[PDB]
């Protein structure tokens, strides 16, 4: 079977201004593994991000967690931008600063 | 209830280059403590379970034995010929129960679906589809991997998961509580969301309640996941309408906290 | 027709049933006591019956059969004894082979905590058999190869300093000196029976056989030849059967051994007179201890009968391990202070030389200079302890291990933090224990403790393997073992570990610790470093670890110490990769 990934964007801490933090790419739910994840800010692909260990769930869907570390201001906009096998182009999801 | 020890293994049959064609995660209850690949070969711990004191030669049993499975995954492969790409999943460990006894788990997935088990009475592997079959007796097949799996489910896991649970308690009963936010944006016209927040908590274990006049205002629309270290990252949305938003808090419960902690608006 | 009569009445019935109960403690180390005293009762009255009548059932079967087939009514259950289980399934002798395979060189088992004196003495006093026996019990499933001969020993003088301390006046400043005196003689006793068991099982009677002949020439130097390889024969069938697990077999033929030495006394040794007029078990033990004999006051060179005579080639030929016998012999009599694995390292070169000087030209020439490549091989051994031991005293005990830990993760670091840490732990006691002795006695005691560490190694590694330098080091040659590890450079195809945001991952439990849990943690911390940078300098390493100390000091007294830890373990990586130069 395939499956189409969910994909949220949060911090790790409440988010300041000029405050060092880390920004989360979260993408689960997805079959099969192979899937490309990039951070953005401002539209450019972020080079520092690092991620977890490819796993799973009970369901035997994927997920994986990619992360950065970030200085939010007023200004900047953040974003994942993520493909995979059931997508016919990228999906881009931005960062909401934690107001849906 | 009880917390368990489970690997999570997967193999491919194409990997993209330099990517591993098998690898394993071991976690205890929600944290993971074990990680290994057929790149590098051995397993390593994870987190602050480097840490952990622990004895001489546990991670080399560890790593001696996640390359039997190894093998054995990357046979199945060979076992279906068909033409792929397959997927191999497994899902193997134990969970501690009442009197001193352990209830194991072997579950096996094929390329998104459960296929297989292997039968811990019985030392054997079994399912319904064709391919269950061929993997299943090339695996039976093998000297020693039906009582290699038995010896790994039966003694090793549950060995491994008492030993964790001493040695490792700190990290087990590690508690950090959220940090939390209320905030409100508009939304359709005439309405607004607002959305509460919980950052950096462990256990993973949380609930978001919202109240207004301090009743039942409607829980909202969750979502949830993890931060790097493990801890945990929650979020609930809720619609009401413009010019209401002040009217609601949102109640957070969580066993960091010594009482449901009441969030209030921010502006 | 019956063996288990016969050991019955060789050994009596309190030495048979104390062996029986090492041998069920040894085989299923994790059951419980009350059980075994169950089986260990049941066989002895069923021994019992055999004397009465040596022919009723079952009395005719082997030892392994009978004992082998108790086990397996309860080492059945898979959850407790695991891939043991697998070995009730075949048949002797394979069923018998299983089980020594399966003898747990590590069983993760409960310190033994000693309790106080007084509680001690009441339970004595209350029950001194079940006492004494607890006593066996705990020593056997802890030392599976424990020379089981020698335990009965042990557990006499155990029982002595009991009866004589608990009616002491001061009785913890009469019993806990002695109760300690017996742990720590019972652990050096354990390893080197360990490291005989190694070299009948995993290179034969001939290495075995080398090695005691060697040992019993430096002790008994005025014997004659004929004399030590008879000895030789002996006591290699004994450790043979306590190695093979034939604890009755062993014992037995043990008694038989220290009987014909005391009856020949004037044949092997001037220092075996009161030893022979000991009781049974304290005779054998003395004469295993016994101080070397004085060697003969004018000893030709070697160089008449093994270098300028002729007919080497022609003597050698027709007994090739007689001849290197002779000659380790004649070597080993005249060097008591030599460490009988370096002299091994001189016969294994000697044998080196003769196959192939009396395959050559003129083999006179081609072997005339054969003991000057015996220099390099003293050479090697003594500058090795030499800067050892001043790098020992310089550092000190704690920071001796350390510089150890990280010389041994740059050859082995395949291998997990806690199995380094251990190993650096107990190489680091060759220091304290060696390198306090007289200057001459340094290098034997050091190449002979080293043995023992490097095989409990050894037989851990063969288990479970990781390294094939390892490999290579462990399986190669006995008696090359330590020259071969310490040739060992920093393994180039480690694949190093990366640093990432979680390289330092605490919580605030570790600022309850106490500072000697905090060690362990440091330890495992320089562990870790090392493995992400093999060929990182002292300087590097410090400079690391010192920023390793700092983190763990700031974020312990902070205000929010979970949070301090987030918050700063990301920057102890990256403060960490520059003071590695990445
Ligand atoms: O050395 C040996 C043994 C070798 C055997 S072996 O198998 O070959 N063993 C080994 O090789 C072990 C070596 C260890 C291995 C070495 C390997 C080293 C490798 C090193 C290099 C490699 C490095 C190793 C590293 C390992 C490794 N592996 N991987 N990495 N590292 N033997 C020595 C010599 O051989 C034997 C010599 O034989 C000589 C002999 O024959 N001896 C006889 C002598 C007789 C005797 O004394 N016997 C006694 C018996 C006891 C006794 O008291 N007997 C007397 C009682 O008899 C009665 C006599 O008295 C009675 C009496 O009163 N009167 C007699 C008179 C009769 C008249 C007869 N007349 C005559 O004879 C003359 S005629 C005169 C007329 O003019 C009556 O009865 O009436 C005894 O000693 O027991 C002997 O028997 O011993």
């Amino acid at each position: 079977i395939q499956r189409t990934p969910k994909i949220q964007v949060y911090s790790r801490h409440p988010a300041e201004n000029g405050k060092s933090n880390f920004l989360n790419c979260y993408v689960s739910g997805f079959h099969p593994s192979d899937i490309e994840v990039d951070l953005l800010k401002n539209g450019e692909r972020i080079e520092k991000v690092e991620h977890s260990d490819l796993s799973f769930s009970k369901d035997w869907s994927f997920y994986l967690l990619y992360y950065t570390e970030f200085t939010p201001t007023e200004k900047d906009e953040y974003a994942c931008r993520v493909n995979h096998v059931t997508l016919s182009q990228p999906k881009i999801v931005k960062w909401d600063r934690d107001m849906h | 209830s009880h917390l368990s020890l489970l690997y999570h293994l997967t193999a491919v049959s194409s990997p993209a280059p330099g990517t591993p064609a098998f690898w394993v995660s071991g976690w205890l209850g929600p944290q993971q403590y074990l990680s290994y690949n057929s790149l590098r070969g051995e397993a390593e711990p994870c987190g602050a379970w480097v840490w952990e004191n622990q004895v001489s030669w546990y991670w080399e049993k560890e790593t001696t034995d996640l390359r039997i499975k190894e093998k054995l995954f990357l046979e199945a492969f060979k076992a279906l010929g068909g033409k792929g790409p397959y997927t191999l999943q497994g899902l193997l460990g134990c969970e501690l129960g009442p009197d001193n006894t352990s209830v194991p788990t072997a579950k096996f997935a094929l390329n998104g679906e459960e296929f297989m088990n292997f039968d811990l009475k019985q030392g054997t592997w079994g399912g319904d589809w064709p391919e269950a079959l061929a993997i299943s007796q090339r695996w039976q097949q093998q000297d020693k991997a039906a009582n290699k799996e038995l010896t790994f489910l039966l003694f090793s896991c549950p060995h491994r998961l008492r030993e964790h649970l001493e040695r490792g308690r700190g990290n087990l009963e590690w508690k950090e509580p959220p940090s939390m936010r209320l905030k409100a944006r508009p939304s359709s016209p005439g309405f607004s969301v607002l959305t509460c927040s919980a950052f950096s908590f462990y256990p993973p274990e949380l609930q978001l309640r919202f109240l207004r006049n301090g009743l039942a205002a409607g829980t909202g629309q969750g979502d949830f996941g993890p931060n790097s270290d493990g801890s945990f990252h929650a979020s609930s949305s809720l619609t009401v309408k413009s010019g209401d938003e002040h009217h609601y808090c949102c109640i957070v419960q969580h066993a960091g906290l010594a009482q449901p902690l009441r969030v209030e608006l921010e502006s | 027709k019956s063996e288990v009569a016969h050991r019955f009445k060789d050994l009596g019935e309190e030495n048979f049933k104390a062996l029986v109960l090492i041998a069920f403690a040894q085989y299923l180390q994790q059951c419980p006591f009350e059980d075994h005293v169950k089986l260990v009762n049941e066989v002895t009255e069923f021994a019992k019956t055999c004397v009465a009548d040596e022919s009723a059932e079952n009395c005719d079967k082997s030892l392994h059969t009978l004992f082998g087939d108790k086990l397996c009514t309860v080492a059945t259950l898979r959850e407790t004894y695991g891939e043991m289980a697998d070995c009730c399934a075949k048949q002797e002798p394979e069923r018998n082979e299983c089980f020594l395979q399966h003898k747990d060189d590590n069983p993760n088992l409960p310190r033994l905590v000693r309790p106080e004196v007084d509680v001690m003495c009441t339970a004595f006093h209350d029950n001194e058999e079940t006492f004494l026996k607890k006593y066996l019990y705990e020593i056997a499933r802890r030392h599976p190869y424990f020379y089981a001969p020698e335990l009965l020993f042990f557990a006499k003088r155990y029982k002595a300093a009991f009866t004589e301390c608990c009616q002491a006046a001061d009785k913890a400043a009469c019993l806990l000196p002695k109760l300690d005196e017996l742990r720590d003689e019972g652990k050096a006793s354990s390893a080197k029976q360990r490291l005989k068991c190694a070299s009948l099982q995993k290179f034969g009677e001939r290495a075995f056989k080398a090695w005691a002949v060697a040992r019993l020439s430096q002790r008994f130097p005025k014997a004659e030849f004929a004399e030590v390889s008879k000895l030789v024969t002996d006591l290699t069938k004994v450790h043979t059967e306590c190695c093979h697990g034939d604890l009755l077999e062993c014992a037995d033929d043990r008694a038989d051994l220290a009987k014909y030495i005391c009856e020949n006394q004037d044949s092997i040794s001037s220092k075996l007179k009161e030893c022979c007029e000991k009781p049974l078990l304290e005779k054998s033990h003395c004469i295993a201890e016994v101080e070397n004999d004085e060697m003969p006051a004018d000893l030709p060179s070697l160089a008449a009968d093994f270098v300028e005579s002729k007919d080497v080639c022609k003597n050698y030929a027709e007994a090739k391990d007689v001849f290197l016998g002779m000659f380790l012999y004649e070597y080993a009599r005249r060097h008591p202070d030599y460490s009988v694995v370096l002299l091994l390292r001189l016969a294994k070169t000697y044998e080196t030389t003769l196959e192939k000087c009396c395959a050559a030209a003129d083999p006179h020439e081609c072997y005339a200079k054969v003991f000057d490549e015996f220099k390099p091989l003293v050479e090697e051994p003594q500058n090795l302890i030499k800067q050892n031991c001043e790098l020992f005293e310089q550092l000190g005990e704690y920071k001796f291990q350390n510089a150890l830990l990280v010389r041994y993760t740059k050859k082995v670091p395949q291998m997990s933090a806690p199995t380094l840490v251990e190993v650096s732990r107990n190489l680091g006691k060759v220091g304290s224990k060696c390198c306090k002795h007289p200057e001459a006695k340094r290098m034997p005691c050091a190449e002979d403790y080293l043995s023992v560490v490097l095989n409990q190694l050894c037989v851990l590694h063969e288990k479970t393997p990781v390294s094939d330098r390892v490999t290579k080091c462990c399986t190669e040659s006995l008696v090359n073992r330590r020259p071969c590890f310490s040739a060992l450079e920093v393994d180039e195809t480690y694949v190093p570990k990366e640093f990432n945001a979680g390289t330092f991952t605490f919580h605030a439990d570790i600022c309850t610790l106490s500072e000697k849990e905090r060690q362990i943690k440091k330890q495992t911390a320089l562990v870790e470093l090392v493995k992400h940078k093999p060929k990182a300098t002292k300087e590097q390493l410090k400079a690391a670890m010192d920023d390793f100390a700092a983190f763990v000091e700031k974020c312990c007294k902070a205000d929010d110490k979970e949070t301090c830890f987030a918050e700063e373990g990301k920057k102890l990586v990256a403060a960490s990769q520059a003071a590695l130069g990445l």
